């Protein structure tokens, strides 16, 4: 567990 | 006839395809890296069949399969040239990256940018590929910015590091000075023999060919990072560790050396040719394999051992000896990289440590490591029927035995001894003596990716000699008289290297602090020339 | 301390010492730490040139 | 010579610095472990035995010597760690290391896959923009006249309220993003 | 590779650095164990014990932040600062 | 296809296999495995589609162009004239360029194909080149960007000159 | 004081209003059309059908036809025993010299 | 005794054999006072709007701005004509025009008279 | 060519009528239409030009300039709505009635038959620019235009009367046929210059290039594009026109001009590793690969005209995607300092993979168009002299420089901490970027239809 959230800036557009 | 081209073209059309698969994306990949591990299997698979077909006959050909564009005089057609070079650098290619792309799905499985590094070393290897299977000087200029290219995106891969920009900006600032003799090479060949495909070339034979042959050189020094032109090679460790098993040792490098054997019938009309290229590559070996022996950085020591190793590279092309040269990329090629993937090794090990004065103690630490960098130390040196025995020491037997630079011949042997100097150094700091490392021991080496890419470079590194040495049509007379002290000549200064610079290494357990005089300080800052035209050049 | 006045241009800008930024504080928490420079400070007049990308002004041992 | 806090390095701190860089250097120049000790041992000793010098002018003077000593003694490629500025791994995750101001410009559909974690940061946010004023004031009136005179910062001070200028501390990336 | 070092951990580690030194006696050190006030030690083995760190935990302490930890619980607090631990 | 005069080629003569040892070598079986696998199934999809193409047979042609007046007898400044001479002029340089672009395919072929005996038995492809590649320079060498029939007549009659002064010193 | 003036306008940020922007303009619906009449008349009209066009010009500048017409006129001067190219391009006898 | 490091443009003298490092008179305390100051203060006000929640965009720089509107908005009213300045501008911009232009010129009448005289070997040459 | 300057003409009216909000959408579509329309001037054969009528003609040197013209306004349309959004309506229609009126302007600029036509419309290009930079500019003498006038188009008009009265028509199809060998003298080393001095300003050369690098930063995006993209080339277009009347005075008139551009090539591309201005570092970009143009054009042999042509198309292509680059740096962070804003790959990866492709076609990166045109110049110039490729070689290393460090000072390294505004791509920059590079790419699968009129 005890993942860590991806600091990463907007892949969707 | 029809399946010779038909492969031919299937192994790059078949690398092509997963550049078209990782554009024509929408979801996250089911593991894209083991793909291209796969793709290029295959291809090699596929490639060794025309190489098969050419061992039994010698079937050479040329596939000029797209007219692409006519200037007036110049048919530029798509044109692939299937001889000798072609087939028997392309499986060994394909062999030395498929290595180290299952190398890569360990080193590298961290990274979040998997897929666009596997995209990079996919093109860096189509446009390799391109290199070494032109047949005019234009595609041939394509694959060679293309690899200079791919240079460029892959020592810069950690893009946020100012050092590895530095590094990528200055290896294209060399490699475009190479390409200043490059492109006089093809206006010279255009305006004097109204060709860039290499048959015209051939077939016309020029006499008054110094000035190509000089942009030759030019663009191999550029290149292959011979004297005046070699520092980026150095600088170009910064990047990843397979990006520098695969370009910077094995695959990148060698192109210039490369240019020099694919321009043979040229060079072998032309005594001018053959005295700059021995005298460049002679201080070149000299230079780079003693900037090799006061080195604590590892990527470094193995970084001027490939440039020394190229530099041997020119010296037996310029004694007149083409195969022999490229016997020795095509050898050199699987315990290089194989000695870049057992120090990246080390160094993920070792928690990104890549100072071998804080190593040792990995003789039985890493013994899998160990036993592969021994025998990529002993197949650098020339130990006997080992892979580097089948074309380095024939190098020698060659250089010694030809109307040849005496000075030249003295200071191969001279890197020869050196090339044993900083192996046993390897040896000595990295997997003997004491550890010196930190205190958390997380050394492992489990993993059935690192294990089966260092074993089928091992493999290679102790059958491959053997095998493609015995598998060539012999394209000249090898001298096979000569006298005693003159047959042995490499070994002994070899064996002579060893005791030496065990003594060397046997100094540092005493203890005794002496101060360093301006022989370590002169290599150890790299011989001085990084120092001066990294400062005084752009300031100007 | 400004340029010499000979019609250069420079106008009234400062000559700095002529260090790289190489030289400047690694360890030190900068504003822009790629280039080791604060806010506000008068930047060398080729601070384009002195990047470590470039040019350096460091001590060699010999 | 250039601190954040203070303005100089004092005498006591220059003899702190040349020691530990001397024993870089040392261990650059001596690789294995117990020769280092051993020498380690002595340039300590050597160290001890200027220690209790009163006049500091002649400390001054020694200290100046030892910079010789140490200049004429140093290792061309010091021993540098890899994080550490200079060395190989330095700075390479960042450009791994994204700022957090970009969480705020993403597309909803792309929020509403971490739903519980934007719902965090929402009360981050408010606590920072609730925060700011207060520490402001906090900071106008607890800065002297003329500009802060050093670099440091003061703490909190009433139980219930965060320190002045810390979202961007607090929020910077991870070494590892 | 790398793996994630607790408070715990590196307290333990650094309490085991500490424990094999000739200067600290294993049954007086504590978290809170001062150098120069609780143990008496000279700012050289200070340094010495910040170099120690060092050599330990794989990184460099700048020395504005070397001559400033006078404790352990400092220094673990300092690893802790600058290794991300607890997430 | 194409014709066998414009582009020679000597008999391809290989020699017929004798496997002095006893052990099957892979290319004789990918040979066969490439000729069930591959060979048929490309040859049948050949056959239909050209099948449709022979359900409607259609041609095209070769364009012809009859010789119209060359620049020499066109009269000065007049334009009607000559720049149907020009426009000959630039059709046969252009066919100029791929007659030598022909001789160019035939010494590499040549080179190719006799591998490492190319300058003992490409003398005679050498030789039409050299011709050929004389003869282009002595009729457009040198005309520049602008090139017209004009400069090209004022470039052959100053070699004409040179060559009449030439064998007119010889006699 | 100085004279009366607006002051500078902020620079709005179009995905505030709109997460679904594709910058062309603030209404979404004009927004929408104006992508897709961008990548219609763009990629799909003039790249795909241009590519196409420029693939099948007819012989662009007649150099095929020159390839095919030198592919007769050698054939023409193989059979005959005339060389492959004369040094003069016009007949020497139609011109008349500046004599000396 | 020992070597002195002699310091050089492209490589400086180090902050350690500096002997501006080791004065302790009372006006380097008042400067590196100042300069503390200064830098303080400036740091201050630098990373108030840095964390500003308000300001969504630039912090600008007047260094910045300031140096990118010195490198070319004072180019030419602060151009004097003197010995150094046109000197320099008729060394470095007529200088190797006139350098490559007698080079060049040199090279074509060379390489016309060879071909003029039928000297140059120009056998394969029929592109150009 | 009436079928292409009628629709370019009812694109006023498709301009002026249309709705409050479909001003953009109409245009762009319609300038679209025409842009596909223009794919009939590649009617074009081996030996006659595509003679349409005694005022039109196109050859293979104008048709590549056509469709990059008529290319060209779609895309800045694209690239000009944004930061207009804030703008009046009946203005918005005024800088749309400006381009379509350029555009006008251009497409009979290239096609006209006859040579005081095509100064006339050439010097009529320079009215709705010099509208576009001065009031859709952002920031603030004016003796450029005066320095332009007396040195350029005056004496070029003189020299136009001059041959008229003389030759008795301007016809370039007529002045083919009755071209005359100019002598030595000094009358016509004056007319030499005349006729030249007006197109070597506009393209620019080495010397007096010092308007272009203020004119492309006080300009919208759309009058960069412009510049850059087609009016840079009118110079080049009307070289290759006028050096048919000037031989044999050119093979020893262009020496000291060649200089001015080896040198300069040498000069301002070195002036690109150190500029601070990204907009100023693509306007040096443009003179240092305009200065081949001008090489190859003075040598006037076929491999130098071939390699200028594919030149003026690859730079026009690659020159406007480099300032569609800039424009959206610009808007995000409204300053054109290149230091200020860093490590963009990180937040933007798709278009740092643009900037990637752009600095690869802006270094010559084979086999695009740009390194076909490169090549064959220095293929020419090595023909011309065996000296020149050390100034062409040591230009191919700084050309690779400075498209490499403009890709590593704004999209690598650290990110600027204080800039927190840097929005994701909008859709319309990547269409501007993508329209702008697929042709270019495109363009490497089949080059022959931009090699000019002797391929
Ligand atoms: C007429 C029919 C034609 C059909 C065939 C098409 C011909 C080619 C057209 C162009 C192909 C590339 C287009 C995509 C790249 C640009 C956008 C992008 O980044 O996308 C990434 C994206 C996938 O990446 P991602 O992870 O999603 O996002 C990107 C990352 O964020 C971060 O990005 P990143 O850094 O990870 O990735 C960028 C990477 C970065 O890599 C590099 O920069 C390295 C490249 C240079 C070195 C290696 C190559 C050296 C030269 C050798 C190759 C050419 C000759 C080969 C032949 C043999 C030798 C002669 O580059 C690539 O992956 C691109 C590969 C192809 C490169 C083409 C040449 C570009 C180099 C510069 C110019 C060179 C001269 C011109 C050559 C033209 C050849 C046709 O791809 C797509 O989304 C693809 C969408 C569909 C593209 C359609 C293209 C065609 C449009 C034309 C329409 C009309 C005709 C119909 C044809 C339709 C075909 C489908
Ligand atoms: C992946 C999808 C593929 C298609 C799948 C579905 C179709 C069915 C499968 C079979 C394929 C289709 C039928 C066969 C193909 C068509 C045959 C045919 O007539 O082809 C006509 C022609 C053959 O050439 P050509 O000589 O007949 O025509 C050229 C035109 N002239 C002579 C006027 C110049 O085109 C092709 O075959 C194109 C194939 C290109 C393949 C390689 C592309 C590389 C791109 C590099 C660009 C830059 C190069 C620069 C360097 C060049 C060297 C200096
Ligand atoms: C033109 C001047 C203005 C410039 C701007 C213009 C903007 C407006 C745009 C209008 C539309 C576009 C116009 C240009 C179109 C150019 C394209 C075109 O038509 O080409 C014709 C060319 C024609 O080539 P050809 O000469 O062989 O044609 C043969 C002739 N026919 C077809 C009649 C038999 O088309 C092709 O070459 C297509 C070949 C197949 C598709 C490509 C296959 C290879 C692709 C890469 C494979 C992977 C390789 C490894 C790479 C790995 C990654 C790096
Ligand atoms: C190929 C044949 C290699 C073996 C024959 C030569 C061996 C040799 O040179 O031996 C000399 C020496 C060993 O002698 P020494 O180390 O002094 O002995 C004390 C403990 N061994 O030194 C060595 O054995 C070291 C050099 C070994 C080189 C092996 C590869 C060649
Ligand atoms: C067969 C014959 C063989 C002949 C061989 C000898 C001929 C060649 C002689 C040597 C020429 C190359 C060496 C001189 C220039 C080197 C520039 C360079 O590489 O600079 C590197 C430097 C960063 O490197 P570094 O400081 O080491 O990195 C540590 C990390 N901070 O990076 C920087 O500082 C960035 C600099 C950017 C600006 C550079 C401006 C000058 C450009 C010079 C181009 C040279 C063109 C030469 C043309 C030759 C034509 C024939």
């Amino acid at each position: 567990g005890k993942r860590l959230f991806i600091i990463k800036p907007s892949g969707f557009y | 006839m029809n399946l010779f081209s038909s492969l031919t073209l299937v192994t790059l059309i078949l690398l092509t395809m997963p550049i078209a698969a990782i554009n024509f994306n929408t979801h996250k990949f089911t593991n894209y890296p083991l793909y291209v591990k796969t793709t290029i299997s295959c291809a090699f698979i596929t490639s060794m069949i025309p190489t098969m077909m050419f061992i039994h006959t010698g079937q050479e050909m040329i596939i000029s399969n797209w007219h692409w564009l006519t200037i007036q005089t110049l048919k530029l057609s798509l044109s692939f040239k299937m001889d000798f070079f072609s087939m028997m650098f392309v499986p060994v290619a394909l062999f030395v990256t498929w290595s180290i792309m299952e190398f890569s799905m360990w080193y590298m499985h961290s990274d979040p940018n998997i897929n666009q590094f596997f995209k990079y070393l996919l093109l860096f290897l189509i446009t390799m590929l391109i290199l070494v299977t032109a047949n005019n000087l234009f595609q041939l200029f394509i694959g060679w910015e293309g690899v200079g290219i791919m240079s460029f995106l892959l020592i810069g891969w950690w893009y946020g590091r100012t050092d590895a920009n530095t590094a990528a900006l200055q290896a294209i600032l060399y490699n475009r000075i190479g390409d200043i003799g490059f492109i006089l090479a093809m206006a010279w060949f255009l305006i004097n023999l109204n060709t860039w495909d290499l048959q015209q070339i051939f077939m016309l034979n020029p006499n008054d060919s110094n000035l190509p042959l000089m942009g030759l050189i030019l663009a191999a020094t550029g290149k292959s990072a011979q004297f005046g032109l070699h520092p980026w090679l150095p600088s170009a460790m910064e990047g990843p560790t397979p990006v520098s098993a695969l370009l910077h040792s094995s695959t990148m490098v060698v192109a210039g050396i490369f240019l020099l054997i694919r321009f043979y019938p040229l060079t072998e009309n032309n005594k001018f040719g053959q005295s700059i290229m021995l005298c460049l590559g002679a201080m070149t070996t000299l230079f780079t394999a003693m900037c090799a022996l006061t080195q604590n950085d590892i990527k470094k020591i193995i970084a001027f051992s490939t440039s020394s190793q190229l530099g041997l590279m020119m010296v037996t092309i310029g004694i007149n000896q083409p195969h022999l040269a490229f016997l020795h990329i095509c050898t050199h090629a699987f315990f290089k990289a194989m000695l870049f993937m057992c120090s990246g090794s080390i160094i993920h090990s070792l928690n990104d440590e890549q100072d071998i004065r804080k190593m040792g103690g990995l003789f039985k630490a890493m013994p899998f490591t160990t036993t592969a960098l021994i025998i990529g130390s002993l197949a650098l040196t020339g130990m006997p029927f080992l892979t580097g025995f089948y074309s380095k020491d024939l190098i020698i037997e060659s250089a010694n035995t030809s109307y040849t630079n005496a000075w030249a011949l003295l200071m191969t042997l001279v890197a020869t001894s050196f090339t044993a100097i900083y192996s046993t150094r390897i040896i000595f700091f990295a997997l003997l003596g004491q550890p010196r490392f930190p205190t958390l021991i997380n050394i492992n080496e489990n993993n059935p990716f690192l294990i089966n890419s260092i074993k089928r470079l091992l493999i290679g590194s102790l059958f491959a000699g053997f095998i493609i040495s015995n598998n060539i049509p012999p394209m000249t007379i090898p001298q096979m008289t000569m006298p005693h002290y003159l047959k042995m000549t490499a070994l002994t200064v070899t064996i002579l290297g060893f005791i030496l610079a065990l003594e060397i290494s046997n100094t540092t357990h005493y203890l005794k602090f002496n101060y360093p005089s301006n022989t370590f300080k002169f290599s150890n800052l790299l011989g001085y020339y990084p120092t001066i035209m990294h400062r005084l050049t752009p300031y100007m | 301390e400004p340029y010499p006045d000979d019609g250069m241009g420079y106008g009234d800008y400062p000559k700095l010492p002529d260090r790289s930024q190489q030289e400047r504080d690694p360890w030190y928490d900068w504003d822009h730490p790629d280039l080791r420079l604060n806010w506000g400070e008068p930047m060398h007049w080729d601070l384009d040139m002195y990047i470590r990308n470039r040019v350096d002004t460091s001590p060699t041992p010999v | 010579a250039f601190l954040p806090s203070a303005a100089y390095l004092t005498h006591q701190q220059k003899v702190l610095q040349l020691y530990k860089r001397a024993l870089r250097h040392l261990e650059s120049r001596c690789v294995h472990r117990d020769k280092y000790r051993y020498f380690a041992c002595l340039l300590r000793a050597r160290f001890d035995e200027h220690k209790n010098e009163k006049d500091m002018v002649k400390a001054t003077q020694l200290l100046r010597e030892a910079e010789k000593e140490f200049w004429h003694g140093q290792h061309p490629q010091p021993y540098i760690f890899p994080e550490s500025p200079g060395g190989t791994s330095y700075e390479r995750y960042e450009c791994y290391k994204v700022p957090e101001w970009c969480l705020d410009d993403w597309h909803p559909s792309e929020k509403a896959m971490y739903p519980d974690y934007f719902a965090k940061r929402e009360q981050w946010k408010k606590l920072r923009r609730e925060s700011w004023e207060r520490e402001v004031k906090q900071l106008q009136e607890e800065t002297p006249v003329g500009g802060p005179r050093t670099e440091a910062l003061p703490p909190a001070r009433k139980q219930g309220d965060l320190p002045p200028l810390w979202w961007h501390i607090v929020t910077r990336p991870r070494e590892r993003p | 590779d790398a793996p994630p070092l607790t408070l715990e951990g590196i307290k333990d580690r650094v309490l085991y650095v500490l424990k094999l030194y000739d200067k600290i006696d294993p049954e007086k050190l504590s978290v809170n164990s001062h150098f120069m006030k609780d143990l008496g030690l000279d700012s050289l083995d200070q340094v010495e014990i910040i170099m120690a760190m060092e050599d330990e935990f794989g990184f460099e302490i700048p020395d504005i932040d070397a001559e400033k930890l006078m404790c352990p619980q400092e220094i673990v607090d300092y690893i802790a600062d600058k290794k991300d631990v607890y997430e | 296809s194409w014709d066998k005069d414009v582009y020679p080629e000597p008999p391809r003569r290989t020699p017929a296999p004798s496997p002095q040892t006893s052990l099957p070598n892979p290319i004789t079986y990918l040979t066969k495995a490439f000729d069930l696998l591959v060979d048929r199934p490309v040859t049948l999809v050949r056959e239909f589609i050209e099948r449709q193409h022979a359900k409607n047979k259609y041609y095209y042609y070769h364009r012809e162009f009859r010789r119209v007046p060359d620049i020499t007898e066109c009269h000065e400044k007049d334009v009607l004239c000559m720049f149907e001479a020009e426009m000959q002029w630039k059709r046969d340089y252009k066919v100029d360029q791929e007659i030598v672009n022909i001789i160019q395919e035939r010494l590499k072929a040549c080179q190719q194909r006799e591998g490492e005996s190319h300058r003992q038995n490409c003398a005679k492809e050498l030789q039409q080149f050299t011709q050929v590649v004389k003869a282009y320079q002595d009729r457009y060498h040198d005309l520049g960007a602008h090139y017209s029939a004009r400069k090209c007549l004022a470039k052959q009659k100053q070699r004409m000159l040179a060559e009449r002064k030439a064998t007119k010193e010889a006699a | 004081l100085r004279w009366q003036e607006d002051p500078e306008p902020e620079d709005e940020n179009l995905y505030e209003k709109n997460p679904d922007s594709h910058g062309y303009d603030k209404d979404p619906a004009v927004d929408v059309w104006n992508m897709r009449v961008v990548f219609f008349f763009g990629f799909s009209i003039v790249l795909v059908l241009g590519s196409t066009f420029v693939a099948y010009l007819p012989d662009y500048r007649m150099q095929e036809w020159a390839r095919r017409e030198a592919e007769r006129l050698v054939k023409y001067r193989e059979a005959h025993g005339l060389p492959l190219m004369e040094s003069n391009c016009f007949d020497p006898s139609k011109i008349q010299l500046p004599e000396d | 005794s020992f070597p002195k490091y002699e310091p050089s443009r492209l490589a400086s003298l180090p902050t350690t054999l500096d002997p501006a490092e080791y004065d302790i008179s009372s006006e380097t305390r008042k400067a590196q006072a100042e300069r503390l100051a200064i830098r303080s203060r400036l740091k201050r006000e630098y990373q108030l709007q840095y964390n500003d929640p308000s300001r969504r965009g630039v912090v600008e720089d007047p260094a910045l701005i300031r140096w990118t509107c010195a490198r070319s908005a004072n180019v030419y009213p602060n151009f004097r004509p003197n010995t150094k300045t046109s000197l320099l501008g008729a060394l470095f911009g007529i200088g190797p025009l006139i350098f490559w232009y007698y080079v060049f010129k040199t090279d074509r009448d060379r390489k016309e008279k060879l071909i003029q005289e039928g000297k140059l070997d120009r056998t394969f040459n029929i592109s150009y | 060519m009436l079928k292409y300057i009628i629709p370019t003409m009812m694109l006023m009216p498709l301009t002026w009528l249309s709705k409050n909000s479909m001003i953009w959408i109409n245009t762009t579509l319609h300038s679209l239409l025409i842009s596909l329309t223009s794919l009939l001037l590649l009617n074009q054969f081996g030996d006659n030009s595509l003679n349409f009528s005694l005022t039109f003609f196109s050859d293979s040197l104008s048709t590549p300039l056509l469709i990059l013209t008529m290319w060209l306004l779609p895309l800045m349309l694209m690239a000009s709505q944004h930061h207009l959004s804030k703008e009046n309506l009946a203005r918005k229609k005024l800088f749309i009635s400006m381009l379509i009126l350029l555009q006008l302007f251009l497409i009979m600029t290239f096609t006209a038959t006859e040579l005081i036509f095509f100064y006339i419309m050439f010097e009529a290009t320079l009215v709705p620019t010099l509208i576009i930079i001065t009031r859709w500019g952002n920031q603030t003498a004016g003796l450029y235009f005066l320095f332009y006038t007396l040195a350029g188009s005056l004496p070029l008009l003189v020299a136009l009367i001059y041959i008229q009265n003389t030759m008795g028509s301007l016809n370039f199809l007529i002045l083919q046929y009755w071209v005359q060998p100019m002598p030595n003298s000094w009358s016509n080393t004056f007319m030499w210059l005349a006729c030249m001095m007006a197109f070597m300003v506009k393209m620019p050369l080495y010397g007096l290039h010092l308007w272009l690098p203020k004119a492309h930063v006080e300009a919208p995006i759309a009058g960069s594009m412009v510049l850059a993209a087609i009016l840079l080339k009118l110079g080049g277009y009307g070289m290759m026109r006028i050096t048919l009347l000037l031989n044999p005075i050119t093979d020893f008139m262009a020496y000291p001009f060649i200089m001015l551009s080896l040198w300069g090539m040498i000069m301002t591309s070195s002036i690109c590793l150190r500029q601070t201005d990204l907009k100023s570092l693509i306007a040096y970009s443009s003179v240092s690969h305009m200065a081949l143009v001008i090489v190859a054009i003075l040598i006037q042999t076929p491999w130098s005209y071939m390699g200028a042509t594919a030149l003026m198309i690859a730079h026009g292509l690659t020159s406007s995607m480099l300032f569609c680059l800039a424009n959206s740096n610009y808007e995000r962070v409204h300053s054109r300092t290149m230091i200020l804003a860093r490590g963009l790959q990180t937040l933007l990866p798709l278009m740092a993979a643009w900037w990637l492709l752009a600095s690869l076609t802006n270094l010559a990166l084979p086999p695009s168009i740009n390194l076909i045109g490169e090549l064959f110049v220095v293929m020419s110039t090595f023909s011309w002299s065996n000296i020149t490729i050390i100034l062409m070689g040591l230009n191919m290393v700084i050309t690779a420089l400075y498209s490499l460090y403009m890709l590593i000072t704004t999209q690598r390294g650290k990110h600027t901490h204080h800039i927190n505004n840097i929005l994701p791509s909008f859709t319309r920059e990547n269409a501007l970027m993508s329209l702008h590079m697929l042709p270019l790419l495109l363009l490497s699968l089949n080059p022959k239809i931009i090699l000019g009129p002797l391929y």
